[PDB]
Order: structure tokens, then C-alpha cells, then sequence
């Protein structure tokens, strides 16, 4: 059981600085080089920084984009890999992976999201996506929650505290023109259950400590 | 740096089929090439190193090959768990560069979408914005044309789409289109309609509501 357990990251303003941490366990950390690799949202993988073992003088190598702004470092007594990130720019917004390539394996951390923006965190507004009573009487009906105007990523959505999973689609977040994210989550249900069964979407936005439950009902006039 | 180009960038295949992806480097890389599988929302998983060495635990149906600049990964008989994005990695000279990635998805039959339209909530309108949401549920292939018609007028520049990854049970996609309008513009109109063109439909399908009527 090899683990690279990552810590740190989050929201930070441009020109600011941040330090990422990675705790290695279950392999001979000290003999192997360690790396950080980036994945901008929806885009490709890119190498960030490399550092070799004591046996190679802890030689450090950097991508050109970060050469004089980031520093990779390691503490072999504590099995810790670090990335000190200074003079941050918008284009550094990415998921950052701690990576160890060994003799016969390559291990990836779970990643830590870094968002480089001056904006403060903003919790979502959750609005009902409600089916009007046009729904085919013996067929399927759709309802959902619109999870709007939050920052930064991510949000999670469940339905009836996880009891409702079948037919659920929670869409990838969209970056709106306002610069805030927005997403919908929907579920299809028997049209016979509108009015008789109860549907609650549970929205969680950790960066803002927001937890919102919204009951979605058919609507009335 | 060394440049790594992958082909094709995406592809569909059926279960049991033999799949081959290629990976071409701008220069000789001495078989220092590695292949990774990434499933959505997960971290990469290492599959092959030194062009053809399997990492312990990777099924034998996975095979890699090549030399010089031209390399390939091959899945002898595709299985459901093999879907995802595959990256190749040149690690001969630093900076170690990745390919653009090959998206592998599973083929299935055409499926027409269930279409639903959702008016803006009264709650949302209290804040001065109106979002109108159109849902295309459980369809295949991914390509779909959605147009918004407000009082018979096409909309441009005020709508965004988002599409799920292939469903793990029926390999379909779902899409949401969100039309954003001011409360002022929204209340100046009656008929909000969503028009869906798709290969699983003989003719376009439309779902609509009239602002105001239950
Ligand atoms: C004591 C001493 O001197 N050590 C040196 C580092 C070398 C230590 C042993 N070497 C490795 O584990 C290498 N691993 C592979 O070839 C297998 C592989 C490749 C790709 C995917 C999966 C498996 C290379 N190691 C990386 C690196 O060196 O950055 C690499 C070049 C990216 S792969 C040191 O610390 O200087």
C-alpha cells in the first residue's frame, strides 16, 4: 500500500504564494526522484518540477513556465515532497499531482486543486428545476436543482441524502460569463411520483462551508 | 522540448474489439515512453513503461510496442473497464512531455433523447435573473443541436451547454442547455421553447412553456 497523500492548495490571489505538500509511504521514497505534474481544467497533463535523490545532489529541474517562481524540495526524514509556489499567475490554475516514478511503478497522488484568483469564495444559490404538470401521465418526468453562481470549484450534489441515485445526472460545472461557476443536477422519475414522493437535492460547497438542501416540488398557480 | 502527438485524439469501439493507439515523438526517445489511463475525476494509472513493460496488475490484453519515434498501445479485446483517456509520456529528455491523449469510449446504438424544459424559479427571479434550462436525457451519439426560440425568435450568445460523460449502465450521454436572460427581458415574452435536432429523431423535437400559465 503505496500512498502519496497530498495536502495544501486551494484559492489564492495572483502574485501570491502557496505551498503544496505530499506525504509518501509504502516505497523507498529516498532513492527515487519526485515530481509535480499539472492538469489545467479540461486540458492536458504537463510536467512542473522534478527533484532527484540525495545520491544525485537533489538536482532540481523545472518547466520553463515556472522556472523562477516555483521551488521543489523534499525532506527525506519526513517522507515529504513540497512545491513552494510564488508569484502565482492565473495560468497556474490547475489540479496539481504529486508523482513518484520508481523502478517498476509510477504512483500518482489524488491531486490538489489550486485556483489563482483574487475573488473571495462564494457559496451557491440552489434553485428548483421543477416539472410542470404536462408530464406524460404514465411515463417519465424530470426534475432537478440549478446550482448557480459559486466560486471556486468544486460542488457536490446528492439526492435525498444519497438514497436516490438511479437516473441522476449531475452535469460538469460551467464557467459563466460572470466568471462564477454554475451547474445543474437532474433526475428522471416516474411521472406518477410527482406530488406523492419527495425529492431533495443536497448541495455541498466546501470552499465556502455551504450545505444546502432544496426540496423540488411540482409547481402551482 | 520534445513534442509528443497522439492518434486518434478520440475514438469509439465495441466490447471485444482490438484497439490500437499510436504515439509519435518529434525525435528519437530511446523507448523511454510510458502510457497512462485516466478515468474522469480520477488520477492517472500507469500502464506501461519503456515502451512495452507492463506494470504489475495490468491485464495482459494491454500491450505496448515501438521504437525510435513511433510507438503504439494495443488492447487485444476491449472490455468495459478500459474506457477513459490514455496519455503517452516521453521521459527521455527533461522536460518530460505528454501526448494530447486519446479518448476511448464505448459504441452503442443510436438513442433519441428525452427532452425537458424548466422555467426559471420565482425565487431566482426575485434576484433579477432568469435561467431557462433544457435537458436532453440519455441519448447517443453525442452530437446534438439545441436552439432556443423565444416568441419565435432564435437566441444567440446567451446559452451554455454542458454534457455528462457516458453513463456507466447504458453508455448514453445527457446534455443541459441553460438560457440566461435578465428578468426584464424574460418578462417581455410568452413562449419559451427548446428545439432539439438529433440523429435518433426523425424530426426535431420541441418542448415549450408559456411564461405565466401553470
Ligand atoms: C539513486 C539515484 O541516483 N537515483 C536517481 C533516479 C533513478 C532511480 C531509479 N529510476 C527510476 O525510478 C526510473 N523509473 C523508470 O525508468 C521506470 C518507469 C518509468 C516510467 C513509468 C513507470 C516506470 C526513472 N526515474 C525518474 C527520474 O529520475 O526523475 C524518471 C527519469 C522520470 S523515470 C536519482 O535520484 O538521481
Amino acid at each position: 500500500q503505496v500512498q502519496l497523500k497530498q495536502s495544501g492548495g486551494g484559492l489564492v490571489q495572483p502574485k501570491g504564494s502557496l505551498k503544496l505538500s505530499c506525504a509518501a509511504s509504502g516505497f523507498t521514497f529516498n532513492t527515487y526522484a519526485m515530481h509535480w505534474v499539472r492538469q489545467a481544467p479540461g486540458k492536458g497533463l504537463e510536467w512542473v518540477a522534478r527533484i532527484r535523490s540525495k545520491s544525485s545532489n537533489y538536482a532540481t529541474y523545472y518547466a520553463d513556465s515556472v522556472k523562477d517562481r516555483f521551488t521543489i524540495s523534499r525532506d527525506d526524514s519526513q517522507s515529504m515532497l513540497y512545491l513552494q509556489m510564488n508569484n502565482l499567475k492565473t495560468e497556474d490554475t490547475a489540479m496539481y499531482y504529486c508523482v513518484s516514478i520508481t523502478t517498476r511503478f509510477a504512483y500518482w497522488g489524488q491531486g490538489t486543486l489550486v485556483t489563482v484568483s483574487s475573488a473571495s469564495t462564494k457559496g451557491p444559490s440552489v434553485f428548483p428545476l421543477a416539472p410542470s404538470s404536462k408530464s406524460t401521465s404514465g411515463g417519465t418526468a424530470a426534475l432537478g436543482c440549478l446550482v448557480k453562481d459559486y466560486f471556486p470549484e468544486p460542488v457536490t450534489v446528492s439526492w435525498n441524502s444519497g438514497a436516490l441515485t438511479s437516473g441522476v445526472h449531475t452535469f460538469p460545472a460551467v464557467l459563466q460569463s460572470s466568471g462564477l461557476y454554475s451547474l445543474s443536477s437532474v433526475v428522471t422519475v416516474p411521472s406518477s411520483s410527482l406530488g406523492t414522493q419527495t425529492y431533495i437535492c443536497n448541495v455541498n460547497h466546501k470552499p465556502s462551508n455551504t450545505k444546502v438542501d432544496k426540496r423540488v416540488e411540482p409547481k402551482s398557480c | 522540448e520534445t513534442t509528443v502527438t497522439q492518434s486518434p485524439s478520440s475514438m469509439y469501439a465495441s466490447l471485444g474489439e482490438r484497439v490500437t493507439i499510436t504515439c509519435k515523438a518529434s525525435q528519437d526517445i530511446n523507448s523511454y515512453l510510458s502510457w497512462f489511463q485516466q478515468k474522469p475525476g480520477k488520477s492517472p494509472k500507469t500502464l506501461i513503461y519503456r515502451a512495452s513493460r507492463l506494470v504489475d496488475g495490468v491485464p495482459s490484453r494491454f500491450s505496448g510496442s515501438g521504437s525510435g519515434q513511433d510507438y503504439s498501445l494495443t488492447i487485444s479485446s476491449l472490455e468495459y473497464e478500459d474506457m477513459g483517456i490514455y496519455y503517452c509520456l516521453q521521459y527521455d529528455e527533461f522536460p518530460y512531455t505528454f501526448g494530447g491523449g486519446t479518448k476511448l469510449e464505448i459504441k452503442r446504438t443510436v438513442a433519441a433523447p428525452s427532452v425537458f424544459i424548466f422555467p426559471p424559479s420565482d425565487e431566482q427571479l426575485k434576484s433579477g435573473t432568469a435561467s431557462v434550462v433544457c435537458l436532453l436525457n440519455n441519448f447517443y451519439p453525442r452530437e446534438a443541436k439545441v436552439q432556443w426560440k423565444v416568441d419565435n425568435a432564435l437566441q444567440s450568445g446567451n446559452s451554455q451547454e454542458s454534457v455528462t460523460e457516458q453513463d456507466s449502465k447504458d453508455s448514453t450521454y445527457s446534455l443541459s442547455s441553460t438560457l440566461t436572460l435578465s428578468k426584464a427581458d424574460y418578462e417581455k415574452h410568452k413562449v419559451y421553447a427548446c428545439e432539439v435536432t438529433h440523429q435518433g429523431l426523425s424530426s426535431p423535437v420541441t418542448k415549450s412553456f408559456n411564461r405565466g400559465e401553470c
